[PDB]
């Protein structure tokens, strides 16, 4: 459409298998501002996800922060699925604690 | 030291009939106001967002913005009919209005407008002006906007007088929140490098406020010049996240340390040594099957 | 110093016939506007333009089409005329400023058929002796009667020259059969002179009416004469007795 | 209705003052314009008010504007007979071409002349042609007297018409009544109206 978004998945506190934490998804550099963002646990969408007030930087690029409560483990899969007019298919980005 | 106050307007025009205007307001890196298309009134995201203004002064300022929101929408809707078919839907307008506060009884006020993602028009002095390299078909719409002397007179006042007076009192009202110190918490992790036999050492540092931080990979008194300072990622609790990367040759990890300097710590920097028992104990708490890694 | 002209000043149409109301401005005004004025309302916006090629819908655009072929001309097209479009249409123009400069207007009457279109019958009524004797003044009364539509302009002419002094013409005509809608109208007017002026046999008086009816384009099949845009008159001479 | 004008119509004596009112609900309200429209003529601008509390003057035409009470008033002091027209109030919602104009329905002003010496009379005028038809003329009555139309469908009664024979500096009102009937007499033609006691009914 115009600009492709940049999805960044990171935890608020240091990750510990079993301790509750906050998983953040920071979507940036996208245009137009219409975007569909969802957070996934294993394969299904997380039914209660909070999102910030859609804003923009001094370079006129939009940004929005999505965050949810989660308990990291050795086996449970976590990802941020994003649907934008710039991509023909939704770009899902998994959470890599070492990244 | 120097705080920029910015009102950000996001206006999206899908077609002749559908439109929506959403706005957010900032004082430095802290959100002060929220105004959605679905909301009749402006909402406060801080208890001091009204500043030193009265419930009367704020309501008068509110009504002004309330008629502006309905007027602007029809105004640009008519400017697309004027340019038609030179510019067609969907259209995206962005306004960045406000003022930066400098030491002394002085400030610089701004009003920048971006069309379809690109900065094209600014309010300067007594009129709307097209910036250098702006498309020529914007001349007639700007000539028509400059014909409106009432909007021009109020915008002149709103920038020169209202913005400095409102923000001078906004900083005083929200002193405790702006000057709040949040201690950072750091952790270490490693990922494979793009280069064979190399490893990317990652130092995650999160939950710090204010934004200015110092993070470095050290080897004693030697700042590892390969350390890459990432972007500032925000936290939902109005704090910050930043990570510093270091590409090492696998086997060279022993000896390294992530050193982080912040205002909240008070000289007591966080020195996070790689092979330390604290890291070994930490590393084991975050183990996984590495499924769907990058 | 900023003029706007409209054509025609008056128009008669058949329900279902194409009508084109023209507007012209030589002020080099970019934006042009088409309004219609009706009794009980203000001017309502039908269509407007922002330059040559542009035509945008107004508040009441149903049944109307618009065309801006140049900076100077702007048209209002009625591809299928209806009796609800019977109105008086005003044109305006303007620059980037808020001021709109208005035209003289255009009277449009949309009737079922031209079968009820009739020209007037003019008669000049001579002053009474009772007035001449009592007031030492004399009033001539003109009666333009049995015409349809109400699009008229009555005029007084004495010894060849037009008069405006002592003349008084009804602002509005009156319906002959007020119950009926097709109703043919009547209009009266009076010229008042001095008794000595009327009592002069060398003085010739004439009431001539202007009628805005049919055109050469309009097809006529009825037995009686074609009721085209006509000028009917009646005359009376001064009397010594 | 976003623009309302009161009264719908006003009658004033020649030389007296006229006050016309305009009240609106237009948002936003950039300016208020007052137009003069003669019967069958176009719209001639008289004055434009632009400030929250404005006052303007065009010689004999003066106007106020209170953008808070969203109300304007037009003063026509020492009204002439030529001031008989519809006065329209317009409200513009922008200070440019982007704005829409919101027109009032207008207020009809009727300026009646002073009849210094009323001489009410109903005369019968006969056609110049050998037609035998005729008309009735109610003339020289006071400007206070209003001509009532016919309650009879076969009788046609015109409205009052003031003429001026400039050289004599004399003005007179008149109405015309007629019928295609035999029964119809001029003495009882205008009896639907308020006829003065001293009205002259000459016999034929
Ligand atoms: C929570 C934060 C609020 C978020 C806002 C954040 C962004 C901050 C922007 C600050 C500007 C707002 C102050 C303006 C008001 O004081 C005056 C006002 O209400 N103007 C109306 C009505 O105007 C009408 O009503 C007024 C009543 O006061 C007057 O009478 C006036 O004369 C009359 O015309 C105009 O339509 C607005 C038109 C401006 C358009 C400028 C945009 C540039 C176009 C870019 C070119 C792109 C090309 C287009 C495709
Ligand atoms: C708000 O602040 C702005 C400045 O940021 C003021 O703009 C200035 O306005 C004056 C007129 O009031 C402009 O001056 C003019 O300069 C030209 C020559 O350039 C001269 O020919 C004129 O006679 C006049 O002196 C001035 O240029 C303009 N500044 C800029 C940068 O354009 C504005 O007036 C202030 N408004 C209020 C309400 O305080
Ligand atoms: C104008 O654009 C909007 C948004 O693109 C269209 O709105 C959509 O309408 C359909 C049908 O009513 C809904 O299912 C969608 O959810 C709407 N989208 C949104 C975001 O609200 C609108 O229909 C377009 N109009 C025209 C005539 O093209
Ligand atoms: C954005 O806001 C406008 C109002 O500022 C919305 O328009 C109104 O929608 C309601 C729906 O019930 C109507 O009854 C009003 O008459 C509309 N008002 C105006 C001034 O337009 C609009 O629908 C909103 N758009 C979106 C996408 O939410």
């Amino acid at each position: 459409i115009q600009k492709t978004p940049q999805i960044q998945v990171y935890s608020r506190h240091p990750p510990e298998n079993g301790k509750p934490n906050i998983l953040n998804c920071y979507v940036t550099q996208f245009h137009p501002p219409h975007i569909e963002i969802q957070m996934l646990k294993n394969g299904k969408k997380i039914p209660k996800v909070e999102m910030s007030d859609m804003s923009f930087s001094k370079d006129w690029s939009f940004y929005i922060l999505a965050h949810t409560e989660f308990t990291p483990t050795e086996t449970d899969t976590y990802a941020c699925r994003v649907k934008h007019a710039s991509m023909a298919e939704p770009k899902t980005v998994y959470w890599d604690r070492d990244m | 030291k120097n705080y920029t106050f910015r009102c950000l307007q996001m206006s999206s025009f899908a077609n002749r009939s559908w439109s929506r205007t959403d706005s957010v307001v900032w004082l430095g890196d802290l959100q002060t106001h929220r105004w959605s298309n679905d909301s009749a009134t402006i909402s406060f995201t801080k208890p001091w967002s009204q500043g030193k203004l009265s419930n009367q002064q704020w309501e008068k300022l509110q009504h002004m913005f309330q008629v502006y929101r309905v007027s602007f929408t029809r105004d640009i809707q008519e400017l697309v009919k004027m340019m038609s078919p030179k510019e067609d839907y969907p259209i995206e307008i962005q306004l960045s209005a406000g003022c930066e506060m400098y030491p002394g009884n002085a400030s610089e006020s701004f009003l920048h407008v971006a069309f379809q993602g690109k900065y094209v028009v600014r309010f300067w002095g007594t009129s709307w002006q097209t910036v250098p390299g702006a498309p020529s078909w914007l001349d007639l719409p700007i000539k028509v906007l400059n014909a409106d002397q009432g909007t021009s007179a109020t915008v002149q006042m709103l920038l020169n007088d209202t913005c400095p007076l409102f923000v001078r009192g906004l900083l005083e009202a929200g002193k405790s929140d702006l000057e709040k110190q949040e201690k950072p918490v750091a952790w270490l992790s490693s990922v494979p490098s793009s280069a064979h036999g190399h490893r990317q050492l990652v130092c995650h540092v999160s939950g710090f406020y204010p934004k200015p931080v110092w993070v470095m990979w050290m080897r004693g008194d030697q700042e590892q010049q390969g350390t890459h300072r990432g972007d500032f990622l925000p936290n939902a609790d109005e704090t910050w996240y930043l990570q510093a990367t270091l590409d090492v040759e696998a086997g060279e990890e022993a000896g390294l340390a992530c050193r982080v300097k912040h205002s909240s710590l008070g000289g007591q920097d966080i020195i996070l040594y790689w092979g330390s028992l604290h890291h070994i104990l930490d590393a084991q708490k975050m183990v996984w099957n590495h499924r769907h890694h990058h | 110093e900023a003029a706007v002209t409209q054509s025609p000043r008056n128009k008669v149409a058949v329900t279902g016939g194409k009508v084109t109301l023209s507007c012209n401005q030589t002020n080099n005004h970019n934006n042009m506007y088409w309004y219609r004025q009706d009794t009980g309302h203000g001017l309502r916006l039908i269509h407007y333009s922002y330059g040559a090629g542009s035509t945008e819908k107004g508040d009441i655009p149903d049944g109307y089409k618009a065309s801006r072929p140049s900076q100077e001309n702007f048209s209002l097209i009625l591809e299928l005329a209806t009796p609800s479009q019977t109105s008086v249409y005003f044109c305006a123009s303007g620059d980037e400023g808020y001021t709109q400069y208005f035209g003289p207007g255009t009277r449009l009457l949309v009737l079922e058929d031209l079968k009820n279109v009739f020209p007037p019958e003019v008669a000049v009524f001579e002053p009474s002796e009772a007035e001449i004797s009592h007031t030492q003044k004399a009033t001539l009364v003109c009666l333009a009667t049995g015409f349809y539509p109400d699009h008229v302009e009555l005029s007084w002419w004495v010894n060849g020259k037009e008069v405006h002094s002592g003349v008084c013409t009804d602002p509005q005509p009156l319906k002959e059969q007020p119950a009926l809608n097709d109703s043919r109208y009547a209009l009266s007017s009076r010229l008042r002179v001095s008794a000595t002026f009327w009592q002069n046999p060398r003085n010739h008086f004439r009431c001539q009416v202007q009628f805005y009816g049919l055109s050469e384009n309009d097809e006529w099949t009825q037995d009686r004469a074609k009721p085209v845009t006509q000028i009917v008159s009646a005359e009376a001479w001064g009397r010594a007795d | 209705t976003q623009v309302e004008q009161s009264p719908q119509s006003l009658v004033v004596r020649q030389g007296e003052n006229s006050v016309l009112q305009c009240n609106y609900s237009v948002t936003p309200d950039n300016h208020l314009r007052w137009f003069k429209q003669d019967t069958g003529k176009g719209l001639v601008s008289l004055t434009v008010l632009v400030d929250q509390k404005d006052k303007t003057s065009n010689g004999r035409y003066s106007a106020t504007l209170d953008k808070d009470a969203k109300h304007s008033t037009l003063h026509i002091t020492a009204t002439l007979l030529d001031d008989t027209a519809t006065y329209i109030c317009v409200v513009g919602d922008r200070g440019s071409a982007l704005g829409r104009l919101h027109f009032g329905a207008g207020t009809q002003l009727i300026v009646i002349p002073d009849i210094q010496n009323p001489d009410p009379a109903v005369y019968q005028l006969r056609d110049s042609k050998s037609s035998d038809k005729s008309v009735c003329l109610f003339t020289d009555f006071d400007s206070q007297t209003n001509v009532s139309q016919s309650k009879d469908s076969d009788v046609y009664i015109t409205d009052k018409c003031v003429l001026d024979m400039r050289s004599m500096d004399f003005k007179s009102n008149s109405a015309v009544a007629w019928s295609n009937k035999s029964d119809f007499a001029c003495a009882n033609a205008f009896n639907n109206s308020i006829i003065p006691e001293d009205t002259f009914f000459p016999s034929p």
